[PDB]
């Protein structure tokens, strides 16, 4: 019964040792209801809990969609109708989550940030494109049109208050530029764009890690190395 | 998925139990073989019973191998054709001389008979048919007195292996081809012996006592006298024009004359080996010997081979092994490549060989790019070597006059820190000598990688810390028993550092002690200071100098050695790349070193790569790994200062942030470290292959307490390898290299203690490799303890073939006999036993070499004999006991004796005898000394679980002395059975002998083992009766050959393209090549062979392309190209390309496969629908097609012998169908054709233009049959037109002549939409030929009456599944017991009854079709009274039973459409049934030809596989249990 | 049969394939509730679901128990309360999902098994004894008491009728044998009586591994290994 920001936060950690995210959401939900700026710890907590919560029914989402393209083939009218509810069962769920969190972000996050947290905009910016993404993963027609048209005007703001004021060794710069790209490359269907962003953002923490204190060097190589990864598979099948 | 990354996420980043798992599963006959059976007497067929007849024209019989005594004289005048009498083995006791009063008889062998002491010939005989006299090994004591006089074309007289002691008769005989008096106790030879013989070629007397040839003549051709006692060769072998070979062997001379007194210039084989040569003249006439291919100076006192011996350009297999005194090849062999063996056994060179490769060839290479340019080389390894702080990095640092030393404290070495330095001596020698300086770690953390860096070419240093004086120096003694270990003949030249600080008495220690027991030579010792430069360090420096110039290691002098300019070209351009490598990723690709060797001009290819990047390895340049295991081939380390300090990193920093895994071992993790300079994990995973890290360095020191179930001190056995100290690379090496060791499941409980593994099964198996150090002892012993059971004894087996494995590879010093002093070998491998059974109270040593002496008895006694221990319960690796125990010698029911040569019989002058075994006759294999004790059972041990029929499988093995058991090739190796037993194959055995050996192939590859030597030698029979269940065998004793030691190059004649060239390693793809050639060579029947033992060079350097010509143009043979084309699949260049085993054993199961003998591919964009086939003609039988891409008509004449196909145009509209009628007069066979037009045309065999076409017919003919009814008392024919009417136009056999044939009996059947289109004869003659035709869809038929005698409907049907499949018009008719009709576009089938007329049957072909995987019948063939023939639209041909079962084998993916379908009978070979299928790909009419042979064999070769598939699936359970 | 068994055995397969532990666990009860015999497959797939969801919560609680034992040195009334009452909350679900599956057991699976139904009677006190120390590992005071007894009674149940009745090689038996000698090591804390019953299984099973099939050598042996593991842990002292 305990209602206050410390034992909320605390209940939180508690969470995250426990590997029970449904209750680590509600506890940032409540966090962030109490309209306070939060704190890097708590900021983390919130995100790391509700990636969690959006990951698990996206494994989910992908697995059974995956075994409905897969049974489509054989034409069971019984098993293709359970497996449209159960998909459709799943999206549901997302879909409540996925709105809960860009209610959170658009009602409480963006909006007590002043003009000066950049980097607390950014970061929040950042995660409601990551959740239009996730909309749009399940999303087609129109609906898919709004989410995307949504998560790129917020991707190139967010990218722009990056260019703007961050410099470009900066993790949440760096993990923005790896989101935009998986989304211009999955829902864009552009890998030449994603690619070009991809390798500028590269360049652009090349041009840095000269004078990176080793504290943010790592920070900068265990996001930098996935980034080449996506790059290497990226441009591992082209035109041939 | 792409990676997605919270940065969240990103910012935050006991087993206690083992409950149940959710583990949820899920013409008479000629040849007849009579010796296997024991017949003790023949007199029973030699009387007038039925089959005293029979036996007159038989002309070939085997009775050998019986115990017949004095063949009746009834028998041999019984026959009078007989030619091929072969008989041995047999007891008679003198020759009958009544055996040659038949007619024409030769072959005549008799080999092994106790024939008595003289063999005299009466003279009442004339008999020259005799070609083969073979009198091997007989009691004779002088050859037979009337040969001159009785047998005169006698060619092949053989009498090998005799006692005929007294002078020969001077053997007035003219006929000679082959003579041989091997193993023959002769004393000389008359000067007329050989007077009288001028057509003699192979004359050979071995183990003989000869002096001198008496006047040789001309004729000679080979020459075999190995095994005789001589000074000299004399001249009259010296002067025959027309000698060949030379066998010499085991010989006693001196001298070899030059060239110039041979008076030859046909010499290709010289065999001097066991003698006493000391020059190799060479100089007067170098190219007189211009086509010498083999030279064997083996066992001789060579000195060294002239430079001369680079002109005979043949030379293909020389062999100078065992001189002990070469000592150098000459450069000018360099330009004599056509070596493909080259010995280098019992000599040292001025090069290290045999690294991985030097096959014998790469030598060739190195030889000549040394004559192109050869330099000095002047490269040592100077391994400074420490213990845990020593003058090393400050020795080194002063010794190198390093004048700078910026860091005033170095700290800790860490890795090796390689560092190279030039030194130019300042004296008369220019010679500047650059060696490199490893200064090896001396904290005993990193003490488990040095021993990969310890070359046997190095001048060690080890250096005291005086400090510690007469205490630290024992410590050291472990150092320098690690350089012994590693390197015995390397010069170790031990250095003091500090005399500043304080105890100078070492010295006495030093030379008292650490001197010269058992530790390697010291060679010069120094008490430098090495803090600064002084008169002692100029000592130093010039003892460094003058003893890495003295090395001579076999007296070679390392310092000065000769090596082609490329090497040193090579190591300058990497030297200079070691400045331009990226410093976080020093390695270097493949490529980008092919690249940098493409830059400049340099002169080796990819395959002089791989023997220079070895020799720069053993002179510290850059190390590269070609084990193919480690699988880091690519890579290569340049400037190995970097990866030695990476590989060292580990063993000094360890983190873990909470103790997950107990101390000495670390879950797999990975570090970035450097980042983007490509990030590689072979390096990562190299971290462990080198064995080095699971990190048995620091690794729980202290022993955990541990308690056996079982420690009574009988059921255990224990093993003691007492040696003076642990080298460093052993323990943990040891332990890798233990991994798992499997009791011939579960795997066991594994500990790591850090000399100790102790892994266990259950209290009856266990495994304590420890390590415990006994009081009043220095030195350190390895206990090794198991249990007494059977899985105890496989257990010690395996672990003590490992150790022992461990120390012959990593450390040759400590098992090394040191003949000066005593034999202490470092290493007193113990056993310990106890006489008492429990609470013994002591073990008693006993050394390991005097029990393994103790072999001539099985159970060792101490000298008070009444309590006796057995050897196998306290030795068990002496005794071959740890392999299952069926395989046991068991000596006392082995009828055997080594000492006759006549049961030697297996293999020419082999080690593969021949004895009784179990009562059965089995062939034994002596082993000689070259195999040791290890290598044997490494080689049965893995030949003990390969169990397969077409495999020879070993039965018994033991010792005293060591031999193995295996089954006998009745038959004998497959080559002689190809080369001169050639009329025993008959277009059958071939295909059972390739499926065997298929069979043993793709068992092998399933096993991961692949034969890498497979030749005609290396097929061994068993029986030639082919319907038989085991019938071809392969050796597997190859590839325990291969393994044990590491022929692997194999057979030139018979090797895969990638194999001889070596450029890239071998698969299971050489395997199926050489599979293939075996198919090439077995269709040739020893064609290819006998071509290719005249001209070996080309017989290689022909197959190794892909040109292999056709063997039915070349060598005359049936061709069945079909398995032609699996030869140019498995022909194949490229590897991957070729079919893998398993798939052409799979086409080769098909039963379908030998009967289809080929496939004509007949030119582009032509249509055919139409066929006859010609019978009258039987020696050679064409085909005559028609045609169809034209809408009007044309002939289509095409042969088989020749494949030629024809063209011509005859008719205005398209022919539909054609006939053959042939007349018995005037000797001709008229063609007649029937067209769209109704044009019935007739054409002459012979003659293109003799054309007159019979009455023109109203409409379209459909059919033409020629018949035979004999009704007019005579041979008499008729003709059948079927045409789309039904109108019969039936005309008579020889009124076809006239133009407008006047039909006998037009027969109007059918109506205008009632066609006629098909026609059948019956099956049996009985019937008067009872004939039934098919016009419109129902069925009809008449006799000689010619009168419908039956309107059977079968539209009318009371069954019905579809109206069309029987509401259409018919297709084919056959006539048998029953009735099978075929409608248009109707994939079923209707069985009808002749008498009930009734549907008795219903066969649909989707029926069938469907289960397997369009599909319709397309055309229908009847076999005379067994199988059925279904012609689907597909690719797809059914194998119909009309009998009891109806599907026999769907036969598919060989087209893709099957157009037509009928038999005919060609050249010899009758009854071969012909299609013609599409293959789409443009309409290609594949004419494809298949033997009608097969309903039998479709059926016996399958009960020939489920009797395959039992037996290889029965006897598996030997290695279950 | 009024409601659609097959429908159900599939959402629970699809969800086996998605990781929805919880609708598989709902469906598998209710199929079981539709009062008719479970097949090996339903019954397996009960099992799998069951012990997931309740394993999951075991895992929370022990971190959270280790991490109460490591805090309360720490002397904070605040941190000390707020771990207990999640530990409690944990625990609450714990015991929810446990009656749950108690009832589902005693209720419904043990009661339609006939006499001559070795194996499912085997199967569900084998389960039952699981699940009672599962609580166990929960438990306290006289409750923690009645607890093992029950799981006692069910464990001797289970083992008299499949030593009396089956094979040792039978992977239910040897299981079984696991999870007999796994209770007696943790929950009633005497390691010779977890030793001596868990040798008694492995050499009663080793006694006849010659005559076994392949198809259940894996079977036998995959768990086999799991015994010969605890038994080297637990006599390692
Ligand atoms: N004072 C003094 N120090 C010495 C003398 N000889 C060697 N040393 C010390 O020995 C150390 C050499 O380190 P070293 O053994 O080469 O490190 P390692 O290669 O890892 O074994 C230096 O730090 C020197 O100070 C000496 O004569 N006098």
């Amino acid at each position: 019964g305990m209602v206050d920001r410390e034992q909320l936060v605390q209940k939180a950690r508690l969470a995250e040792q426990a590997e029970r995210y449904d209750d680590m959401a509600a506890a940032m939900k409540n966090v962030t209801e109490l309209n306070e700026p939060l704190s890097n710890e708590e900021r983390n907590l919130l995100s790391v809990a509700y990636k969690n919560v959006v990951g698990a029914r996206r494994s989910s989402w992908r697995v059974i969609s995956s075994i409905e393209q897969k049974t489509s083939a054989d034409g069971n009218e019984k098993k293709i109708e359970m497996v449209r509810a159960y998909r459709e069962k799943i999206e549901k769920e997302l879909e409540a989550v996925c709105q809960d969190v860009l209610s959170l972000l658009d009602n409480y996050l963006i909006k007590n940030c002043s003009e000066t947290q950049y980097e607390s905009k950014v970061f929040y910016l950042k995660m409601k494109g990551d959740y239009y993404r996730y909309l749009a993963e399940v999303a087609t027609g129109e609906k898919r049109a709004t989410v995307v048209e949504s998560s790129e005007k917020a991707y190139s703001e967010a990218h722009e208050i990056s260019k703007e004021h961050m410099q470009p060794t900066h993790p949440i710069r760096l993990g923005l530029a790896l989101n935009y790209s998986v989304f211009y490359y999955e829902i864009q269907n552009a890998p030449e764009q994603a690619c070009h962003l991809a390798k500028t953002a590269f360049d652009d923490a090349i041009a840095e890690l000269d004078t990176l204190n080793e504290d943010s060097y790592k920070d900068s190589t265990l996001i930098m190395q996935l980034l080449r990864d996506n790059l290497t598979l990226w441009t591992s099948d082209q035109q041939d | 998925k792409s990676n997605s990354i919270s940065v969240g996420e990103f910012y935050r980043d006991q087993r206690h139990s083992n409950s149940l798992g959710p583990i949820f599963d899920h013409e008479y006959i000629t040849s007849l073989d009579l010796s296997a059976n024991e017949l003790r007497d023949i007199d029973a067929l030699s009387q007038k019973c039925c089959i005293s007849v029979h036996l007159e024209h038989l002309e070939k019989l085997e009775l050998h191998q019986n115990a017949l005594t004095s063949f009746p004289q009834q028998l041999c005048e019984t026959l009078k054709s007989l030619t091929h009498l072969d008989l041995h083995s047999n007891k008679f006791t003198s020759f009958p001389s009544y055996l040659l009063k038949m007619s024409c008889i030769a072959n005549l062998d008799v080999s092994r008979n106790d024939i008595g002491p003289s063999v005299v010939l009466d003279p009442t005989v004339k008999c020259p048919t005799l070609k083969q006299f073979n009198l091997s090994y007989n009691q004779l004591s002088f050859v037979p007195e009337n040969l001159t006089d009785v047998v005169e074309k006698l060619e092949q007289l053989i009498l090998e292996g005799n006692k005929i002691s007294g002078i020969c008769s001077p053997l007035r005989l003219k006929e000679l081809k082959i003579l041989n008096l091997s193993k023959n106790h002769i004393s000389s030879l008359s000067e007329n012996f050989l007077e009288a013989c001028p057509k003699v070629e192979s004359f050979s007397a071995r183990m003989n006592f000869l002096a001198a040839m008496p006047f040789l003549p001309p004729s000679m051709t080979i020459l075999k006298l190995s095994q005789n006692k001589f000074s000299c060769i004399p001249e009259a072998i010296l002067n025959l024009p027309h000698l060949r070979s030379l066998d010499m062997s085991s010989n006693d001379i001196q001298y070899l004359p030059g060239p110039a007194h041979w008076k030859s210039l046909n010499l290709r084989e010289l065999l001097f080996s066991h003698n006493q040569i000391s020059i190799l003249d060479l100089s007067e006439k170098a190219y007189l010997w211009s086509r010498v291919e083999k030279l064997h100076l083996s066992h001789n006192k060579l000195k060294e081979i002239p430079p001369e011996i680079g002109c005979l350009e043949n030379l293909t297999s020389l062999d100078v092994s065992y001189n002990l005194e070469l000592r150098s090849f000459p450069n000018e062999m360099g330009k004599l490549s056509k070596i493909w063996d080259l010995p280098l056994d019992e000599l040292h060179l001025n090069f290290d060989f045999k690294h991985i490769g030097c096959k014998a060839k790469d030598i060739i290479r190195f030889l000549q790019q040394r004559l192109k340019k050869a330099v000095p080389y002047n490269r040592m390894k100077l391994m400074i070597v420490g213990n845990t702080g020593s003058g090393k990095t400050t020795l080194l640092q002063q010794l190198m006059k390093t004048k700078k030393s910026d860091l005033g404290m170095q700290s800790a070495t860490v890795g090796i820190d390689v560092k190279d330095w030039p030194i130019q001596i300042r004296d008369k020698r220019k010679r500047d000598l650059v060696l490199n300086v490893w200064d090896f770690a001396g904290r005993e953390e990193f003490y488990s990688t040095h021993p990969h860096f310890m070359t046997q070419r190095a001048l060690y240093l080890a250096v005291y810390d005086l400090s510690k004086g007469q205490a630290e120096v024992d410590a050291m003694k472990p150092w320098l028993f690690n350089i012994k270990a590693r390197a015995s003949s390397s010069p170790v030249i031990l250095v003091g550092t500090h005399l500043d600080v304080s105890k100078a008495c070492m010295s006495k220690i030093t030379k008292e002690l650490l001197n010269k027991r058992g530790f390697p030579a010291i060679r010069d010792y120094h008490f430098v200071n090495a803090t600064e430069e002084s008169d002692a360090l100029a000592k130093l420096r010039k003892t460094i100098i003058n003893e890495s110039l003295n090395f001579k290691i076999r007296d070679q002098l390392v310092v000065g050695q000769l090596i082609p300019d490329c090497y040193v070209e090579l190591e300058k351009i990497i030297l200079s790349e070691r400045k331009n490598v990226p410093i976080e990723f020093p390695v270097i690709d493949r490529k980008r070193l092919l690249q940098l060797v493409r830059e400049n001009q340099l002169q080796l290819d990819e395959n002089e790569l791989p023997h220079a990047v070895h020799f720069l390895n053993e002179s510290g340049v850059l190390l590269h790994f070609q084990d193919p295991a480690l699988q880091l081939s690519d890579l290569y380390f340049v400037e190995p200062k970097w990866l030695c300090k990476i590989m060292a990193q580990i063993l000094t920093v360890k983190v873990e942030g909470c103790p997950k895994h107990p101390k000495g071992i670390i879950s797999r993790r990975d570090v970035e470290k450097f980042l983007s300079k490509n990030y590689m994990s072979q390096y990562f995973k190299l971290l462990e292959k080198f064995q080095i890290a699971l990190v048995p360095s620091s690794l729980s020191d202290h022993r955990p307490v541990i308690e056996l179930p079982h420690c009574e001190n009988s059921e255990i056995i224990i093993r003691l390898y007492e040696m003076p100290y642990f080298p460093m690379g052993f323990w943990s090496r040891l332990i890798n290299r233990l991994l798992e060791i499997s009791p011939y499941a579960l795997r066991p409980n594994r500990m790591y203690w850090r000399q100790g593994i102790y892994l266990n099964w259950s209290p009856e198996a266990y495994c304590l490799v420890g390590s415990e150090v006994l009081d009043n002892h220095p030195e350190s012993f390895l206990k090794i303890t198991v249990p007494s059971c059977r899985k105890g004894c496989i257990l010690l087996g395996q672990v003590v073939d490992h150790i022992d494995s461990l120390m012959e590879e990593w450390f040759p010093g400590l098992l090394e006999i040191d003949i000066c002093g005593e034999g202490e070998t470092l290493l007193k491998k113990w056993a310990l036993y106890s006489f008492n059974d429990g609470e013994e109270h002591q073990k008693i040593l006993l050394d390991d070499l005097m029990k393994k002496a103790e072999e001539g008895d099985l159970l060792v006694n101490p000298d008070q004999p009444r309590l006796t221990i057995p050897i196998s319960q306290i030795a068990p690796d002496l005794i071959l006991a740890d392999l299952p125990r069926n395989i046991m010698l068991n000596n006392d029911e082995l009828e055997f004796e080594q000492a006759p040569e006549f049961l030697l019989g297996d293999g020419s002058f082999g080690s593969v005898y021949r004895a009784a075994y179990e009562g059965e006759e089995v062939a034994v294999k002596i082993f000689n000394k070259h195999t040791s004790l290890r290598l044997l059972r490494q080689e049965l041990v893995v030949l003990c679980h390969l169990h397969h029929p077409s495999l020879i499988s070993l039965l018994a093995a033991g010792i005293r002395p060591r031999m193995l058991v295996m089954e006998l090739a009745s038959k004998g190796s497959l080559d002689r059975l190809l080369q001169q037993d050639k009329a025993s194959l008959t277009r059958t055995l071939q295909h059972r002998i390739a499926l065997h050996v298929a069979d043993g192939l793709r068992y092998l590859h399933s096993a991961m083992i692949i034969y890498r030597d497979l030749k005609p030698h290396n097929v061994l029979l068993f029986t030639l009766y082919p319907n038989a269940a085991i019938i071809a065998k392969i050796a597997d004793y190859g590839i325990a050959q291969y393994c044990c030691r590491m022929t692997s190059e194999g057979t030139p004649g018979f090797r895969a393209p990638e194999v001889a060239r070596g450029n890239v390693i071998y698969n299971q793809q050489a395997d199926v090549y050489s599979f293939g050639l075996l198919l090439y060579d077995i269709l040739t029947t020893g064609g290819r062979i006998v071509e290719g033992l005249k001209f070996p060079n080309e017989f290689d350097e022909l197959e190794i392309q892909g040109k292999l010509p056709d063997p039915v143009k070349e060598y005359g043979c049936a061709p069945w190209p079909m398995v032609e084309k699996l030869i140019k699949q498995c022909l194949k260049e490229n590897p991957q390309e070729r079919p893998t085993s398993a798939q052409v054993f799979d086409i080769l199961n098909s039963a379908e496969l030998v009967c289809l003998t080929r496939r004509i591919l007949l030119p582009k964009n032509v249509i055919v629908e139409c066929m006859v086939a010609t019978h009258h003609n039987s020696r050679n039988a064409s085909i005559w097609l028609g045609c169809g891409h034209t809408d009007r008509g044309q002939l289509s004449f095409l042969d088989l012998n020749t494949e030629g196909y024809t063209s011509e145009e005859v008719a205005d509209s398209r022919i539909l169908c054609l006939a053959l009628v042939h007349l018995p007069v005037e000797k001709e066979s008229w063609i007649v054709s029937g067209t769209q037009s109704g044009t019935l045309l007739v054409i002459n065999t012979e003659d293109g233009k003799k054309r007159h076409t019979l009455e023109k017919m109203t409409d379209s003919v459909t059919c033409l049959y020629c018949n035979s009814f004999s009704k007019q008392s005579k041979q008499k024919n008729f003709l059948l037109v079927g045409t789309a009417d039904g109108k019969l136009a039936i005309f008579e056999d020889k009124t076809v002549k006239l133009k407008g044939a006047a039909p006998l009996k037009i027969l109007n059947i059918g109506n205008v939409s009632t066609p006629l289109m098909c026609l059948s004869e019956s099956t049996n003659s009985t019937e008067r030929n009872v004939m039934w035709g098919g016009c419109g869809t129902k069925i009809f038929s008449f006799s000689n009456d010619f009168t419908i005698q039956k309107l059977i409907e079968t539209r009318t049907s009371q069954l019905f599944s579809y109206a069309a499949f029987s509401d259409s018009n018919i297709i084919t008719v056959v006539v048998d017991t029953a009735l099978y009709i075929a409608k248009q576009n109707s994939p079923v089938v209707e069985v009808w009854d002749k008498k009930t007329e009734k549907l008795c049957g219903l066969i649909d072909c989707v029926h069938f079709l469907r289960e397997v995987m369009s599909g319709r019948v397309k055309t229908l063939c009847l076999q005379k009274n067994t199988a059925l023939w279904i012609g689907t639209g597909g690719g797809h041909i059914l194998l119909l039973d009309l009998s009891t079962r109806r599907l026999i084998r769907v036969i598919y993916n060989f087209c893709n459409s099957v157009r037509v379908m009928m038999t005919a009978q060609l050249g010899s070979l009758k009854n071969v049934m012909l299609v013609l299928g599409y293959n789409r790909k443009e309409i290609q009419s594949c004419l494809t030809v298949w033997d009608i042979n097969l309903p039998h064999e479709v059926q016996n070769l399958e009960k020939h596989i489920e009797v395959r598939k039992e037996l290889a699936e029965k006897m598996r359970r030997t290695s279950v249990e």
